């Protein structure tokens, strides 16, 4: 059985406009080897085929090259529509062998959080259970620590941290930082903080509420 | 999984000996302590034992005397990999050594004189008879001839050839499986704290199969050791026989001077798969233990094996660096071919056996046919037909005498390809015929195409720059419960793809090697009578032959030295493949 | 147009079998060949089999020899692909896929059209529907043009969920996160932007689906 | 002598 093996990740060249991957076969596949991109939820794309034909419709911004063992499939001026996984595969010998996919990372300008506290809803919290949603939207870099306080006390257990995927539109992250606690273990405080600390500034974002109010 | 294993000719069995093998990494401290372990716990149930030797070098274990009733209890020994019941063998420019396992020798005959070196081992069993004696015999004769047939000045192959002599057939030809094992050890010990120059070994001898005997064997060839044996002389299958049956070994039929198999009385020279290739057997000159100067006629497999000894040797003067493989496929390239008269075997065994008579040499491509042994009538039984380490599996067919095929595959198994041919609902069995070839340079690699049953894709190559096509094999991919319908071949455009039918997986055999040249030569008849064949010129070696059509029509098709054989059934074409370096 | 439509995501127990579909349209169903692959999470697909539906015969990977059965149906112009005696090493997202030749060599073609997937899930929970919780602001004096609102979807079974805004008038400014197992059942949360002058005098609704339970919750924000 | 002309050996 060909063995592929893919990059780890995307090989920057001339200040991040060309972006590269290498596949490499245990034998020798001449060129049937074909591009792939796959997008989260969606069927792959054909994208080069034969090592270096592009698919009809396929941007000239993606080549491919190689022979033999070795493999090569770059973009040029990768944009934020371009992230997605990307994958080779050999069609010299049955059964057909598949790259484990490398997902595209791209830089970008930083950006701070918009971040945006809620409370337990009431149909929740009649069923036994209160979970406090922070959102973290649309910053840059990934890198970012969320802080719980419950009565200015900070909280460990109970927190589930989720980011998105770089995003599509303007390559910034979002995350959602949630505390779920019992509807009784919720009733026995009354202010909920959520603070963000981020590249963007020395001092956090802090957003909260207060049972007590209105 | 620890298993006990007998002689299956009855007469031939030495019951009170065993040899008992333990795992491959036993060191001998390990094979003593299981020994005294065996002793101990026999002389606990009231027996005596005697551990009459302890292996090491060879391979791992001992030799024990005693009853048969405590067989059940060694097999319950820890590091126990098998027993083997002890059964009889019978007798049938650089410097190169020739060690002969054969019965005591006339050292001083002029013929070979200061050529043979007595080693001093000596390992018979005793003579049959309370009142046999040798009296004015000196049970010189089998082993003086046959050290004047390999190296005797004037009457020998190999002039210029060392030999040492080691005494494992007693006055009437016999030996035991484990007088030769210990032999064998010996030559290992030997080779071991000595040089690192050319070793052949001769072994004129056969008993029946022995797993042992025949690991014992393929420990010392791996070991770069040429062995060469008698096919025989019991006008038989020479797998049932050991150390005939050992693939590693070069194994000797014997012809006579009007290219006959020879004949021994009622019996002759052994045949079949087992056997590499046939050498002079009958009335051979050579040496004669009735005086210094005196020869004398003999006949048999060991004469036969004692030519390709002396061949052997010559070879290995000249290049001493030659493998066993080289040196094996050098041995049949240079033999005569298709020179014996087959209708002396049985019609089922003439197609396994060799139509090879030795003879001496008068980079380059070597190609063997290495023939399978059939497989079970189960409709899910296969053959497989295996490669030495060194070779390269270029080529790959199959064959039934009912023609019940599902085709063959060259897969990988155990790191290594070999060629498995599948049996057909309601198949009598089928064989498997690899082509193991020496390619100098040379990165291959079977590539797998799928069924082609749409209007494109049906063409199967090398599409890889460099790579060339040196064969294909065919395997039939529609289910036995699914509804047959006649096949329908593959289009041909290029000369160079693959032949076959668009409901079958192909599997291309594709090198790359420095000045590898390859081609396809055709040959059909419409309404053949046995078979069609086609052939490579002088020059070019046979790598791949496949049939055309399928089973309607055929029954098989397989090499015979660069002669692509298609046996048809009562427009049939055979495809071969021809490849040749530089 | 040329299109291949996947049977719905699919929950079994170990042990039981599995019947997966891929309907073909767009083009002349028996003349292509048609594939299954193998998708793990962090893993490289695995090609499973193919099937000419011209002739309905079939060609394996030998490591699915015995999991995998493909059949195709010139009437109803779909394949099919059963999975047998499943275990938890065979959850994972199943594709379909067409082969398009363009020569006669076995190396002149390309897989040119997909399915979207079909997840399996092998286990002996229970299929249990989402409960979902709106997230809207209360109190305050509002800062900036726009207000984010959002939708917590708790406590179900398999993965498979989808929340969409108004009905999907609202694509932006929408974030969708990962789900994430709490005590054996998926929790999910979805963000909404819209600007303050819409929200709370216009309405802003989460639909949310979970198709392994054949369900649909559409919950109000106020 | 067949047997050595046979393999080369003698003419
Ligand atoms: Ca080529």
């Amino acid at each position: 059985d060909i063995v592929m093996t893919q990059s780890q990740k995307f090989m920057s060249t001339s200040g991040g406009d060309r972006v590269s991957i290498t596949c490499k076969t245990s034998q020798n596949v001449g060129t049937a080897v074909a591009w792939f991109q796959q997008k989260p939820g969606q069927s792959p794309k054909l994208l080069i085929y034969s090592a270096s034909n592009r698919y009809t419709g396929v941007s000239d911004r993606f080549t491919g090259s190689g022979s033999g063992t070795e493999f090569i499939f770059t973009i040029s001026y990768a944009q934020s529509e371009d992230l997605a996984d990307y994958f080779c595969h050999q069609y010299s010998s049955y059964p057909l062998t598949f790259g484990a996919g490398t997902k595209l990372e791209l830089k970008r300008a930083d950006a701070a959080p918009t971040v945006s506290i809620f409370p337990p809803s009431s149909e929740q919290l009649t069923s036994g259970g209160a979970s406090v949603v922070c959102f973290l939207n649309n910053f840059y870099p990934k890198d970012i620590n969320v802080k719980w306080k419950i009565d200015g006390s900070e909280r460990q257990n109970g927190v589930l941290n989720s980011w998105t995927d770089q995003d599509s539109k303007d390559s910034t992250y979002s995350m959602s930082s949630t505390l779920t606690l019992t509807k009784d273990e919720y009733e026995r405080h009354n202010s909920y903080t959520c603070e963000a600390t981020h590249k963007t500034s020395t001092s956090p974002i802090v957003k909260s509420f207060n049972r007590n109010e209105c | 999984t620890a298993t006990f294993h007998r002689c299956a000719k009855d007469p031939w069995r030495l019951p009170g000996t065993y040899v008992v093998v333990l795992k491959e990494e036993t060191h001998l401290s390990q094979s003593e302590r299981t020994a005294r372990r065996l002793q101990a716990q026999a002389a606990r149930r009231g027996y005596l034992t005697k551990i009459l030797h302890v292996f090491h070098g060879l391979l791992p274990g001992f030799l024990v005397k005693m009853s048969g009733d405590l067989l059940e209890l060694a097999l319950k020994l820890p590091h126990v990999d098998y027993i083997e019941e002890d059964s009889s063998v019978f007798a049938q420019g650089s410097l190169v050594e020739v060690y002969l396992l054969d019965t005591s020798i006339q050292s001083d005959h002029r013929e070979i004189e200061g050529r043979v070196m007595v080693t001093d081992f000596e390992n018979v069993p005793e003579e049959d008879g309370t009142r046999f004696h040798r009296q004015a015999s000196k049970c010189d004769s089998h082993g003086t001839h046959l050290a004047g047939v390999v190296s005797g000045r004037d009457a020998g192959v190999a002039k210029g050839a060392s030999m040492r002599s080691l005494r494992v057939l007693n006055c009437q030809g016999k030996g035991t499986v484990s007088g030769t094992l210990i032999g064998l050890e010996f030559i290992r010990k030997s080779q071991l704290v000595q040089p690192v120059g050319p070793l052949v070994v001769l072994l004129p001898l056969a008993g029946g199969y022995s797993r042992v005997l025949n690991a014992a064997c393929q420990r010392l060839a791996r070991a770069g050791v040429v062995l060469v044996t008698a096919a025989g002389n019991f006008r038989d299958d020479a797998c049932l026989y050991s150390p005939a049956s050992a693939p590693e070994v070069i194994t000797v039929g014997a012809t006579n001077a009007q290219d006959q198999p020879v004949t021994l009385g009622t019996l002759g020279t052994n045949f079949g798969r087992c056997v590499d290739l046939f050498a002079p057997g009958e009335d051979i000159i050579g040496a004669s233990s009735d005086c210094s100067t005196c020869f004398v006629s003999q006949s048999g497999t060991s004469q036969a094996a004692a030519h390709v000894a002396g061949i052997a040797a010559m070879m290995l003067s000249a290049e001493p660096e030659l493998t066993l493989a080289e040196l094996r496929q050098r041995l049949i390239h240079f033999s005569a071919k298709d020179v014996i008269n087959e209708a002396w075997f049985p019609e089922d065994q003439r197609v396994l056996t060799p139509n090879l008579v030795a003879a001496l040499p008068p980079w380059q491509l070597f190609c063997r046919t290495v023939w399978s042994a059939h497989s079970g009538p189960t409709r899910m039984a296969t053959a497989i037909a295996r490669c030495a380490p060194d070779e390269e599996l270029l080529s790959c067919s199959s064959f039934s005498r009912s023609g019940k095929r599902r085709g063959e595959r060259m897969e990988a198994q155990g790191g290594k390809l070999v060629c498995r041919a599948h049996n057909a609902f309601g198949g009598e069995g089928v064989y498997a015929i690899a082509r193991c070839c020496l390619l100098p340079q040379a990165n291959c690699s079977v590539h797998t195409a799928p069924p082609a049953e749409a209007s494109m894709g049906t063409r199967v190559h090398c599409h890889q720059q460099g790579h060339v096509l040196t064969g294909c094999s065919s395997h039939w991919e529609v289910e036995d419960l699914g509804t047959h319908k006649p096949p329908v071949l593959r289009p041909r455009g290029q000369p160079n793809q693959c032949v076959g039918h668009r409901e079958a997986s192909i599997h291309a055999s594709c090198c790359h090697a420095p000045g590898l040249e390859c081609k396809v030569k055709e040959h059909g008849i419409p309404a053949p009578q046995e078979q069609v064949t086609v052939a490579c010129e002088e020059g070019w070696t046979l790598t791949g032959c496949s049939a055309l059509p399928g089973t309607s029509h055929v029954l098989g098709a397989y090499a015979v030295d660069n002669t692509c054989v298609v046996r048809s059934r009562d427009a049939v074409t055979a495809v071969a493949i021809c490849c040749r370096s530089r | 147009q040329v299109q291949l439509k996947q049977s719905g995501a699919e929950l079994v127990r170990p042990g039981a079998s599995v019947k997966l579909s891929c309907k073909a349209s767009g083009y002349i169903f028996t003349d292509y060949y048609i594939n299954w692959l193998k998708k793990r999470p962090g893993q490289g697909l695995e090609w499973i089999a193919r099937i000419y539906p011209g002739s309905g015969h079939t060609y394996y990977n030998e490591n699915f020899k015995d999991k995998a059965t493909l059949t195709a149906e010139k009437s109803s112009s779909n394949v099919y692909m059963q999975l047998s005696s499943l275990t938890s090493e065979d959850s994972a997202v199943y594709f379909c896929a067409r082969e398009n030749f363009y020569g006669s060599s076995y190396v002149d073609w390309y897989f040119d059209v997909w399915g979207t997937g079909t997840t399996v899930t092998v286990s002996s929970a229970k299929t249990t529907p989402p409960s979902v919780y709106p997230l809207a602001p209360g109190c305050g004096d509002t800062t900036g043009s726009s207000v984010t609102l959002g939708c917590l979807v708790k406590g179900y079974f398999p993965e498979s969920v989808t929340v969409t805004w108004n009905s999907g008038s609202l694509s932006s400014s929408v974030h969708t996160f990962p789900a994430l197992l709490q005590s054996g059942l998926y929790t999910m949360s979805s963000s909404v932007t819209v600007p303050s002058s819409t929200w709370p005098s216009q309405t802003v609704t989460c639909s949310v689906a979970h198709p392994a339970s054949s369900t649909t919750v559409d919950k109000k924000l106020e | 002598x067949w047997n050595l002309k046979r393999i080369x050996l003698l003419r």
